[PDB]
């Protein structure tokens, strides 16, 4: 009893994964590219930094 | 006064003598010079066990450059080098005390080793923690500070001396003595030459390593080996350290005590009195070659490094 | 800016003070010996707990000629431990228990010890080793019907020691069972390993006393290998 | 190599072609 | 009827592969090239902090930027200042098996676990003066690793009895709990919109988890090995993993797919820590050859390597204002690099 | 994803002769090491035979010294245990396991009441 109610779960939880709407791989490249490109400015270490806002050094 | 035969030096010794320091130098060079690369150039190498070894290979290889060189001119030629400059004032004042002061470095190193060994052995803890405790530091600035102020009455000792010997004038460098203190350094040095550099070093070096080789010598069986090989090793560097820097001080102690200056034939005695100096100094380059040589016949990993 | 500079010198403070407890943490940490003592269930532990204690995790702590001795064993866990195993680097030594009666999960045990020998954070660490419960395999022995050829079929060409310790009230065939099993145990450990860690066996009965004092030699000639190994001495 | 003795010009001599120790 | 359950098991199978085949369209390297390279941005070391005696387990940042703490196995929580190199608060721990620790949102609890399979909650305000511990929440069959809050009174704990769950403080019990790994499961980490999170698992898969419904959402498969590392993208939308077989990944929820891989071939010790950057253009991972690497995200080049290590790394955090970066590994140092 | 799946089982007369066959994919198969598990009713797992890295190596168990033969195919990417001259005592379920860390000498956990790298195996009757 409990091994089939596993296995009825696991297979309901495999058709819910199946049943899923997804967008195609390149809207989400695109998404990433548009963060980076938005966020890039902002990333002190992406870039060198001036040595005088560091409060490290 | 004057002797009926003037001494003398064979020509066949100079070149035997001068063909072994040929070979002698190269290898106390090379070795030590390899046996410290090693230590500074690996990051994961270092710990307390290789700042005394490192120390002890420093001052051999001062030793070793110090001492051939001028020796093996003074075997050759018969001057002085820069006699009739100043330069050579500054040699004779400054070689010897550097002399001295690498070989209080290399005897103080190794009772030093020898007494961290035996600590090594008989306690319960896991020496561990790489990179250098502050007590090992403290000891390895001592015994160089100590060393190096343990030669200064032989830094200010030594003159040019007037003379003419058959009829010639020549420049000799030697120790006159102008001073109460260093009259009383030039009427006891053999002994103490003798006594602090043979005598401390062999008892210390002894006691510790007996009182090692007692818990370490005495499953089990697969051990036993490894404890008496190690032991054996132990023991044999005590042996080698004696007969190899016996002869020197033999000499030296033969000249001050045995040779009168009433004697007539007493230049047969001075000529049996000079050969054997310059072997003396020969086999004390032995234990600046020995030493780094033990190490590839004794741990199995330094044959590694050795190899790269 | 002086409230400030004060603050500063009171956090100084505070970090001082952390560290004069930090140091003294310090000095009681490295001296004491922490162990594992893996087993089985068909094997014997609680025996030997006991006997050293009558002197998730459960712990037991003793003490023997002024050296102090802590122990874990590990029973709260599932079944698999390829996890939980990697917190046990700096663990002076491991306690492996064997049953040498039982012969059919005999196999069992041997493999674990494989895997104890052969392994990353696993590779510097000595093991001793325990085949209890002596009195069994000598009775099972002794009354027959139970062949060991049945499971290790190369008993039968086995050649008795060379050398040994037995007491006189033994016979042939318990010593020569007795000394197969830990020959088998032992060439695992001879094998591989490169110098660095090795295998002290004994042989224990439920009615002993003294299996405290062989753990001090074991560890004893556990930490004179280790340091000898780095001041360059053999 | 150090005599307390000048005039002795043996133990000079020998002084002079002897090892500095 | 089991043979019928599998039958249609494989079935279902071969559905979820034809649907994820439908999805792609084209690779991410030929669509990724027209960028710009990043460049090198190779680092160095600054200010390095000292007083542990065994190795380390973990460490996490904080929210200010100016804080941290770390987990030992002598059992000592200790939380230190990384502007002034310094310490304020040291704790002991009751049991000497601590493995994964973390600092409150709010900078004002602290977290640890270890081999208990019990959970303690140290708060840092007393009205004491003193650290003291308040709460410990029990009810796992396991060892614990992980152990991150998402507020004052929510947090979601992770055991290697193959289940994690939310507790609430005020209770001390379990509201949620999901199961259904068929494993052990290591790293978690949550959102940034605070809604949904993954779990990472030896079972050679990872799954993405809600809050408020509780059942499972989605589940990924790509790795072979057990999965040991886990973070979150800064959107929310990607989630980059690393396991034992010396293999980074990159997964896109939306696509639920695979997009990139950031392998090489002198590498074959696999990762244990990962984290993220706050452009979403670094991202860091801990090695077990005693060194770090730095890689790019929208490329497949990496321009980095942080060495000084000298045994094997554990723990790694990035900044919530990306001024520096803090690595320790297992011979009780911390390293910060900028 | 990873997958393992068994080939082989059935009714076996007395001092018969069989190949059990499992197949493997989803993962580089020249770098793990692998082995057979075994389970007879009423009793728990056992441990069979195994096979090293490169197919250099090989280990057996007592019981059967003299009767069984195991060797791996990485060019076909599967792994075979030929039975020959068997016995009545072995009855029993046959899995198929695998080692999980990639480049190493050592597996614990290859018998386990779960493990998930386990593949679901065959029944063979003497």
């Amino acid at each position: 009893t409990a091994s089939i109610a596993q296995a009825r779960k696991l297979v309901e939880q495999l058709k819910m994964e199946a049943n899923i709407d997804r967008i195609k791989v390149s809207k989400a490249a695109a998404d990433l590219m548009a963060y980076c490109e938005a966020h890039a400015k902002e990333d002190p270490l992406l870039t060198p930094v001036p040595a005088s806002e560091n409060p490290f050094r | 006064n004057y002797c009926p035969q003037q001494t003398k030096i064979t020509s066949a010794f100079k070149y035997i003598n001068t063909v072994i320091s040929c070979t002698i130098f190269i290898v106390g060079m090379v070795g030590n010079a390899t046996l410290l690369r090693i230590i500074y150039q690996n990051k994961c190498m270092r710990n307390g066990p290789n700042a005394l070894i490192a120390s002890l290979a420093l001052g051999d290889l001062i030793y070793v450059v110090i001492d051939l060189p001028i020796n093996v001119f003074k075997l050759l030629a018969g001057r002085w080098p820069f006699d009739h400059n100043d330069f050579g004032v500054f040699l004779c004042k400054l070689f010897p005390f550097l002399q001295k002061s690498s070989v209080g470095i290399t005897v103080l190193n190794l009772c030093a080793l020898s007494v961290d060994r035996y600590r090594a052995v008989a306690s319960w803890s896991r020496v561990q923690g790489i990179g250098i405790p502050l007590v090992t530091a403290i000891e390895i600035v001592s015994i160089w500070i100590l060393s190096f102020i343990l030669a200064i009455p032989e830094a200010i000792g030594f003159v040019m001396v007037p003379f003419e010997y058959r009829g010639e004038q020549h420049k000799t460098c030697m120790l006159n003595a102008t001073s109460k203190f260093m009259e009383f350094y030039q009427d006891v040095k053999d002994w103490w030459l003798f006594g602090f550099y043979f005598c401390m070093p062999l008892v210390c070096t002894a006691i510790f390593y007996t009182l090692m080789t007692c818990e370490m010598l005495n499953a089990l069986s697969e051990h036993l080996k490894q404890r008496r090989e190690v032991a054996k090793t132990v023991f044999c560097l005590v042996v080698i350290f004696a007969l190899c820097w016996f002869p020197l001080h033999l000499s030296r102690i033969l000249k001050k005590t045995v040779y009168n200056e009433m004697d007539k034939n007493r230049c047969e005695l001075l000529s049996f009195l000079l050969l054997m100096d310059y072997i003396g100094i020969n086999l004390a380059t032995m234990n600046s070659c020995i030493n780094p040589i033990a190490l590839y016949f004794v741990s199995k990993k330094f044959k590694n490094c050795f190899q790269s | 800016t002086e409230d400030q500079r004060n603050e500063e010198k009171a956090q100084r403070e505070a970090n001082k003070k952390i560290e004069k407890q930090l140091q003294k943490d310090k000095q009681v940490y490295r001296a004491t010996h922490r162990l594992l003592l893996l087993g089985a269930d068909n094997s014997g532990k609680s025996t030997i707990v006991k006997q050293m204690r009558i002197l998730g995790i459960f712990e037991t702590k003793f003490q023997v000629d002024k050296v102090n001795f802590h122990m874990f064993d590990v029973g709260g866990q599932r079944d698999e431990r390829r996890k939980w195993i990697q917190c046990f680097n700096d663990v002076t030594a491991i306690i492996f228990v064997v049953d040498s009666s039982d012969y059919n999960r005999l196999q069992e045990a041997l493999n674990l010890f494989k895997s104890i020998w052969n392994n990353r954070w696993l590779r510097t660490i000595s093991v001793i080793l325990f085949l209890n419960k002596q009195d069994l395999l000598a009775e099972k022995v002794l009354a027959g019907k139970s062949k060991i050829e049945d499971y290790f079929p190369e008993f039968a060409r086995y050649t008795t020691p060379e050398d040994a310790t037995p007491e006189p009230g033994e016979d042939p065939r318990v010593t020569r069972a007795k000394y197969f099993i830990r020959d088998e145990f032992l060439r695992i450990s001879t094998a591989s390993g490169d110098g660095r860690h090795y295998c002290y066996p004994h042989f224990t009965c439920a009615v002993d006393t003294e299996n405290a004092r062989r753990i001090f030699n074991d560890c004893k000639d556990i930490i004179l290998q280790m340091n000898l190994r780095e001041y360059n001495l053999v | 190599c150090s005599c307390s003795s000048l005039m002795d010009k043996e133990c000079v001599y020998f002084c002079h072609l002897d090892i500095i120790w | 009827e089991l043979d019928q359950l599998r039958q249609e098991a494989e079935q279902l199978k071969n559905q979820i592969r034809d649907a994820r085949k439908a999805c792609a369209d084209a690779t991410l390297s030929q669509i990724t090239n027209n960028i710009d390279p990043v460049g090198r941005i190779q680092m160095r070391t600054r200010r390095t902090l000292r007083g542990h005696l065994a190795k380390i387990y973990a460490m996490h940042w904080g929210t200010d930027s100016r804080l941290l703490v770390s987990a030992s196995q002598d059992g000592k929580l200790i939380i230190w200042d990384s502007y002034t190199t310094n310490k304020v608060h040291a704790i002991p721990l009751r049991s000497s098996w601590v493995m994964t620790c973390a600092y409150a949102p709010s900078g004002n609890y602290v977290a640890c676990g270890g081999l208990d399979n019990i959970c303690s909650i140290y708060n840092l305000k007393t009205r004491e003066g003193n650290v003291r511990v308040s709460r410990e929440l029990a009810g796992h069959t396991g060892y614990l690793s992980c152990c991150r809050f998402l507020d004052d009174n929510q947090i979601v704990t992770s055991s290697g009895d193959t289940t994690c769950a939310l507790w609430d403080i005020e209770t001390g019990q379990q509201t949620t709990t999901f199961t259904g790994h068929t494993g052990d499961v290591m790293s978690l980490s949550l959102a940034p919109d605070t809604r949904l999170f993954v779990s990472g698992a030896c079972d050679a898969s990872a799954k993405l988890w809600d809050v408020r419904e509780g059942m499972c959402r989605q589940t990924f498969t790509g790795h072979e090995s057990d999965i040991n590392a886990i973070c979150f993208f800064p959107n929310g939308n990607a989630f980059a993993t690393g396991s034992d077989d010396a293999t980074c990944r990159l997964f896109d929820l939306r696509a639920d797919q695979e997009l990139m891989t950031y392998s090489h071939d002198n590498i074959i010790c696999g990762i244990t820590s990962v984290s993220f950057s706050k452009s979403g253009r670094l991202l860091l991972a801990g090695y077990d050859d005693f060194n770090c690497n730095v890689w790019d995200a929208l490329k497949a080049d990496r321009a980095g390597v942080l060495a000084g290590h000298d045994n094997r790394v554990s723990c790694l955090g990035v900044t919530d204002d990306g001024m520096a970066v803090a690595t320790g590994s297992w011979d009780s140092f911390l390293k910060i690099w900028n | 994803q990873v997958q393992l799946q068994e080939s082989g089982g059935g009714l076996v007369q007395p001092g018969g002769s069989l190949r059990l066959s499992c197949a493997a994919s989803g993962f580089t198969f020249s770098n793990y090491k692998m082995n057979w598990v075994r389970q007879a009713p009423g009793k728990g797992l056992e441990w069979v035979s195994d096979i090293s890295q490169s197919g250099a190596s090989i280990s057996y168990t007592g019981s059967v010294k003299g009767r069984f033969t195991i060797s791996r195919d990485n060019a076909k990417n599967t792994l075979y245990l030929q039975m020959n001259s068997l016995k009545p005592e072995d009855t029993a379920v046959y899995y198929c396991a695998r080692c999980p860390a990639p480049f190493t000498r050592d597996c614990f956990d290859v018998t386990s009441t779960t493990y998930a790298y386990r593949g679901q195996g065959t029944q063979v009757t003497v």
